[PDB]
């Protein structure tokens, strides 16, 4: 499974 | 023997041409097995190995599910990058970010690997820790400040040390029968007469997997590195790699001259050498 | 900021006049990621050209490659037409049989 990018920079 | 799971994901903002596209796709070792793209009639993970079909509904569309979560969450970061760079909302940016776990033998962690470029400039990256980030500018010291305080180095460190590893150990058994075969290279060196004084020798590799080789020319047991030509290794389109190594040598001496190769799929690295 | 491509022009297999092949053009090396690439016959492009997927290197500079099937002969040219932002005027690299 792909990594989750839930957080913004 | 040593492999590792990657994705790359890019965004990149177009004004006056729609949202940002949103790009993504997996690697096992030098092996895609997947991609997404935003900008596909019906946007979906498509499968791009024959091992990896297999997998139930439910990975495919979880997988969906997360990219277009993060179609969103890049279009985001390229609207707050403008603002962390006083940029105008008129140009066109790029967000670009490789995540990735590499396991040894026998299947444990060896490394995790989370680093982020804007506009092809490293932005910020995870340390080797899985705890810490280092910042490249200022304006990814505010990232790394909010990230701290979100605990998201915590989150990272669990899906590279959990899924990314399970998953990846997954698919390696899933695909043993290309992904854990190493094909060696088939090599021979050609001569192209370019003077009456000197000629070209050429050495090639064709048909390996995986990318990684070395191909070195060498003059009476000295590297020739200065005045070798070695093009990048580039893909042959059936999974397997290509290379070569030339050097120019003064007409007469090039049994002077040895061509070495290395490759995991080779018992022993070879030594080659011109046969008219 | 801005990497002009690298390009690499060559066949899947070695090439053999009569049989049947494959046309790859390989650009690699650039940032931004637009680019048009054409894979040319005698100065005509080829109409039926596929392409890898997006993806980049650990400098993070893009890479794809360009193919499309093909069966060498004597007289036959073959070339690939690249452009890019770093590029002034579009970059034509010959197929050579030995590179």
């Amino acid at each position: 499974l792909p990594p989750v990018v839930a957080k913004e920079i | 023997g040593s492999h590792s799971m990657r994705y790359f994901y890019t965004a990149m903002s177009r004004p006056g041409r729609g949202e940002p596209r949103f790009i993504a796709v997996g690697y096992v070792d030098d092996t895609q097995f997947v991609r997404f793209d935003s900008d596909a009639a019906s946007p979906r993970t498509e499968p791009r190995a024959p091992w990896i079909e297999q997998e139930g509904p439910e990975y495919w569309d979880r997988n969906t599910q997360i990219f277009k979560t993060n179609t969103q969450t890049y279009r985001e970061n390229l609207r707050i990058a403008l603002r962390y760079y006083n940029q105008s909302e008129a140009g066109s940016h790029t967000w670009q970010t490789m995540y990735g776990c590499d396991v040894g033998p026998d299947g444990r962690l060896l490394r995790g690997h989370n680093q982020y470029a804007y506009d092809g400039k490293d932005y910020i990256a995870l340390n080797e820790d899985l705890s810490s980030w280092t910042a490249a500018d200022t304006a990814a010291q505010i990232t790394q400040r909010k990230w701290e305080a979100a605990r998201e180095a915590e989150q990272l460190r669990a899906y590279l040390e959990g899924l990314c590893v399970e998953w990846l150990r997954r698919h390696l058994e899933n695909g043993k029968e290309t992904l854990q075969r190493a094909d060696p290279p088939k090599t021979h060196v050609t001569h192209h007469p370019v003077s009456d004084h000197e000629a070209t020798l050429r050495c090639w590799a064709l048909g390996f997997y995986p990318a990684e080789i070395t191909l070195t020319w060498q003059r009476d047991g000295e590297d020739q590195t200065q005045d070798t030509e070695l093009v990048e290794t580039r893909p042959a389109g059936d999974r397997t790699f290509q290379k070569w190594a030339a050097v120019v040598v003064p007409s007469g001496e090039e049994q002077r001259y040895t061509c070495h190769v290395q490759h995991e799929g080779l018992p022993k690295p070879l030594t080659l050498r011109w046969e008219p | 900021i801005q990497r002009t491509p690298k390009i690499q022009v060559y066949s899947r297999h070695p090439a053999e006049n009569g049989k049947s092949n494959f046309l790859n053009c390989y650009v690699s090396g650039f940032h931004p990621s637009d680019i048009e690439v054409d894979l040319l016959k005698n100065g005509e492009r080829i109409e039926k050209v596929e392409h890898s997927d997006l993806s980049f290197s650990k400098d993070w500079s893009f890479y794809l490659l360009y193919y499309t099937e093909f069966t060498p002969t004597e007289k036959d040219e073959y070339a690939c037409r690249v452009n890019h932002v770093t590029l002034s005027q579009p970059k034509i690299v010959k197929w050579d049989r030995d590179m």
